[PDB]
RNA sequence: AAGGAGGUAUUCAUGUU
RNA sequence: GCUUGAGUCUCGUAGAGGGGGGUAGAAUUCCAGGUGUAGCGGUGAAAUGCGUAGAGAUCUGGAGGAAUACCGGUGGCGAAGGCGGCCCCCUGGACGAAGACUGACGCUCAGGUGCGAAAGCGUGGGGAGCAAACAGGAUUAGAUACCCUGGUAGUCCACGCCGUAAACGAUGUCGACUUGGAGGUUGUGCCCUUGAGGCGUGGCUUCCGGAGCUAACGCGUUAAGUCGACCGCCUGGGGAGUAC
């Protein structure tokens, strides 16, 4: 409801789903939208054609906001990674940055064991 | 190791003449010195194994110019073991 | 004597102590009959990431040929001060004296 | 790899560059190595094979560089 | 090629000389390797350990997303 | 992922960007 | 007696060599709070599991443990096992230059002594992540597995014990001699460094290859070539590195 006219895209996107949330510059969410509300389940929820139809429900759930600028976190690495991108761009916000956000350990935690398939 | 004026202090009072830094008794005298030195080091760190290694082998190097000297000449062994306090 | 390079960031709001620090630590190395090769307070200098959330840091060089259990001392000083954020000391070979590259 | 849209720039653009960028920077590889735990010698195995192959490759082709094709 | 330092004779890379890590460093903040730069072994030690005294003295990032 | 070029890969003024 | 082997000294060089103590940032986990709402998580596909007591996501603060991205390299160091953020303290070895010195003080080595990855054991701590055993969900004709969700010993620290690995270059140590080429790394001398260069001279190291050797594969100045010194080991396959 209070207008700001500038948001944060932050897009989750793992290898099986992609979260986008939508939130002010200093931090509080206003909205997200995953591919799971979206409807598709498993290996058509990890598609890049899910992550760019999240990416427009959330933009309609924050449409309330009005918000107009919006800089861009991508975090993760997801099948799509652009196709939201693209959808915010058609949705028509004027993207300000593009930011990396991928957390890269410098040697730290082990990794669970490699799959044996 | 050792220090340059701990050495030149060491080769002075045992060389027979200034200069003879090859004579066995200041090789000997050297080696002592650097052993009993390493001593208090290996008891502050007794997992230090890469430099007891070392320490082993200045040990029986010590002992074979001991051995030679012994061989050549029987009064300067006496004299030498006399000076540095080496049991036999 | 060893040859030591100390550089201790302050932080901002101490600024203001930083010759008095500046003073302090010059006499305890002279006392000690230590050497000080260079001095150079450099002044706030907008650090590359928040330490502690702060910004600007009194950075202050400091070349050095003193004995160890003065620096080692020093160390202890400079860990408990509060002033300090951070410091650093770095055996050296040879006592640099000359101009550092920021300050030419 | 942070991108900010300069002054008329298009957007197409903006995003082959922000794709670029991330290349460069391989973070997609490092993410994918660091995905599952990799033995030492498995690591050092790999490192081996790899310079092996590059190495015998790069002497294949200067050797056969002066042989009759035709 | 080209190796910098060995040009103009330089005996240690001096840490507090920014310009010249800023140089040998990317954008996101990271070393670029020495099969890149040009620059020989030896130097590229050197290059390295001033690298991250300065990283560690807040003189350089480590990376572009900490401030 | 697919196709083209160069190499064992870079020198290729900084600036600009 | 001698100085060529061996060793000592003078000056420097490079190294993840070792021990101890601090410190840094990223990241994972957990805790507290704000925003915010119905999914998250996972797979070939699912379920177990987690979430309306508000998860996941996002921001702020805090605690804790472990490991050090980039640099990083058929690069370096160590007798081998092995060693990787940065800083300090203690400490071992190697190499180069010029000389000076001692004058065979050497090589090898049964017993003996020491060091010796990982797993394991004892005592006491610590415990983030990972993970034998175990529990559950799947797959399958069966699945005491591979796959998924959890998860204890252990992995970490201190002090002891164990003493085994494809502990491998499947190549014992020392020394001498025998055509070459392309590199890497670390010294150092000279030539106008004609500016990143040119010509030497060492140490270590990777590849290709000649004679020669080899059953062949291949090795090839770092030999598996031609020789010398000492040591260890083999005598068909199983039984068996087992029984006593
Ligand atoms: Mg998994
Ligand atoms: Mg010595
Ligand atoms: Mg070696
Ligand atoms: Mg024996
Ligand atoms: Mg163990
Ligand atoms: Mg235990
Ligand atoms: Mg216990
Ligand atoms: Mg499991
Ligand atoms: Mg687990
Ligand atoms: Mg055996
Ligand atoms: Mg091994
Ligand atoms: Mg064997
Ligand atoms: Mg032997
Ligand atoms: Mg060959
Ligand atoms: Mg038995
Ligand atoms: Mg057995």
């Amino acid at each position: 409801r209070k207008q700001v006219s500038d948001g944060v895209a932050h897009i989750h996107a793992s290898f099986n789903n992609t979260i986008v949330t939508i939130t002010d510059r200093q931090g509080n969410a206003l909205g997200w939208a995953t591919a799971g509300g979206s409807g598709f389940r498993g290996s058509r929820k990890s598609t890049p054609f899910a992550a760019q139809v999240a990416a427009e429900r959330c933009a309609d759930a924050v449409k309330e906001y009005g918000i107009k600028n919006l800089e861009v976190m991508v975090k993760g690495p997801g099948p799509g990674r652009e196709s939201t991108i693209r959808a915010l761009n058609a949705a028509g916000f004027r993207i300000t940055n593009i930011t990396d956000v991928t957390p890269i350990p410098h040697n730290g935690c082990r990794p669970p064991k490699k799959r044996r398939v | 190791s050792l220090s340059t004026e701990a050495t030149a202090k060491i080769v002075s009072e045992f060389g027979r003449d200034a200069n003879d830094t090859g004579s066995t008794e200041v090789q000997v005298a050297l080696l002592t010195a650097q052993i009993n030195h390493l001593q208090g080091h290996f008891a502050e760190h007794k997992k230090d194994h890469h430099s007891r290694r070392g320490l082993l082998r200045m040990v029986s190097q010590r002992r074979k110019l001991l051995d030679y000297l012994k061989r050549k000449d029987v009064a300067r062994y006496t004299q030498l073991i006399e000076r540095l306090g080496l049991r036999r | 004597m060893r040859h030591y390079e100390i550089v201790f960031m302050v932080h901002p709001d101490q600024s203001e102590q930083v010759p008095g620090m500046i003073e302090r630590y010059t006499a305890a190395i002279t006392g000690a009959e230590g050497k000080i090769h260079r001095l150079e307070d450099w002044g706030r200098r907008q650090l590359a990431y928040p330490i502690n959330k702060l910004h600007k840091a009194h950075y202050v060089l400091m070349n050095v040929e003193a004995p160890q259990e003065v620096i080692d001392e020093l160390e202890t000083t400079f860990r408990f001060n509060d002033a300090v954020i951070r410091s650093m000391v770095m055996r050296t070979k040879h006592a640099v004296t000359e101009a550092s590259p920021m300050v030419k | 790899p942070v991108i900010k849209v300069r002054e008329n720039e298009p957007f197409d653009v903006a995003l082959r560059r922000f794709k670029r960028s991330c290349e460069k920077a391989g973070v997609l590889a490092e993410v994918r190595r660091r995905e599952f735990y990799e033995k030492p010698t498995t690591e050092r195995k790999r490192a081996k094979a790899s310079a092996v192959k590059r190495h015998a490759k790069k002497l294949a082709r200067e050797n056969a560089r002066r042989t009759r094709l035709y | 090629k080209f190796c910098r330092f060995t040009a103009e004779g330089v005996q240690e890379i001096d840490y507090k000389d920014i310009a010249t890590l800023k140089n040998y460093i990317t954008e996101s903040g990271k070393i670029v390797p020495s099969r890149i730069t040009g620059t020989r072994a030896k130097y590229q030690r050197q290059l390295a350990r001033a690298i991250k005294r300065a990283r560690y003295l807040s003189l350089l990032p480590y990376t572009d997303r900490h401030q």
